[PDB]
């Protein structure tokens, strides 16, 4: 069960579209204790974004069923079985922040990368959350995300693309979670201008495709 | 699409 | 006893989920009332396992393509054995659901002939990934579940019976991939093709059997 | 392409 045979089997369950089982090994990994590579690090990140995408997709389908007698108690039975899984999903990915990643983060990029993913998953949370209980999520979401954003004023570069996906799924959480789309379009417009500013290689292709996923939402939020 | 950074 | 419409009520929403595994276990529930199913109900079920098993024959092909094109290879080679244990799982699952409850209970032609097809269809999947040994008895599952299923369907249903077709279609496909016979493959294809010339749902395999035969040519 | 029946 070495760190690198879990890596390969990683890369292979991705390739064969096992993503519980890709999860599995990077959980593996990232337990083993140690401080994980941008390579294990990414891994990590495609593996449960993929695992909960599933559920998040699957929970819209069968919310928008249940909001079209006994078929729609059907409906809601399903969906919270399915919340379950995702619920247990992110907590899962987030107890990893708290013990393992967040607090062996030597580089301040993965600091920033490790504080938007915990913004994340309290997104996701918080998507599906319903009573008193959701305050509480959609506050630790924010926090994380104003955690992450603060610490990537200081140590990166407007262009960079972790301050920039921070910048995107901060606005998108203003938009979606609170609402607030004067928020959530300042927070873009900033990024995109201050990014737009000092474009003067390599991981290029990932800021700008960013800044125009920027743009795009600015779009259709105006 | 989706709004948030899609992380393949 | 559960509800059986409830079953179909969560499996339809299953399918819309894209979560193939829930579908799969509402139908087996379904069908484990022991009642014959109902048109819909026969083919939810079909298709929940045609999805499960088919996710896991897509893994299996593409980590097999990885293996063989690479201390590596040899965990890629453990992988493929997990995706075929998991697939051996899903296939004697349904294949135990046709011996115990469908086959048995199927009152008309139609039934028995689309059952004994999918019968023949996951020997086939077990043939597909199948040791050596206990893979010539498994193919021989197949055939046999094909041949049963051939015969009857000449009897009580036209050439042009859709679920005929499709079980021409499946068997020629075993002839071909899983026999190395292109030969019987080849007329088996054609002598349907051709029986179902004279006599839309049908041209689609038609067209299928067609493109096929194009191609072993 | 599917050589066997569309059933998915």
């Amino acid at each position: 069960m070495d760190k690198n045979e879990l890596v390969q089997k990683a890369k292979l369950a991705e390739q064969a579209e096992r993503y519980d089982d890709m999860a599995a090994c990077m959980k593996s990994v990232t337990e083993q204790g140690a401080e994980l590579s941008n390579e294990e690090r990414n891994l990590l990140s495609v593996a449960y974004k993929n695992v909960v995408g599933a559920r998040r997709s699957s929970w819209r389908v069968v919310s928008s069923i249940e909001q079209k007698e006994k078929k729609q108690q059907m409906a809601r039975e399903y969906r919270e079985k399915i919340e379950t899984e995702l619920r247990d999903i992110c907590n899962d990915v987030l107890s990893l922040l708290e013990k393992f990643l967040i607090p062996n983060a030597s580089q301040a990029e993965s600091k920033v990368f490790y504080l938007k993913m915990k913004g994340d998953y309290y997104r996701y949370l918080a998507e599906v959350a319903a009573g008193d209980d959701k305050k509480g999520i959609v506050d630790q979401s924010q926090q994380a995300y104003q955690e992450a954003f603060e610490i990537s004023k200081k140590e990166m570069q407007p262009t960079h693309p972790i301050r920039l996906g921070l910048a995107l799924n901060f606005s998108v959480f203003y938009y979606e979670i609170l609402n607030s789309p004067e928020k959530a379009c300042s927070l873009a417009k900033t990024a995109f201008d201050e990014a737009i500013a000092e474009l003067d290689e390599e991981s290029y292709k990932d800021s700008t495709l960013i800044m125009q996923l920027l743009r795009d939402n600015l779009t259709l939020w105006t | 699409r989706k709004l948030s950074l899609q992380e393949r």
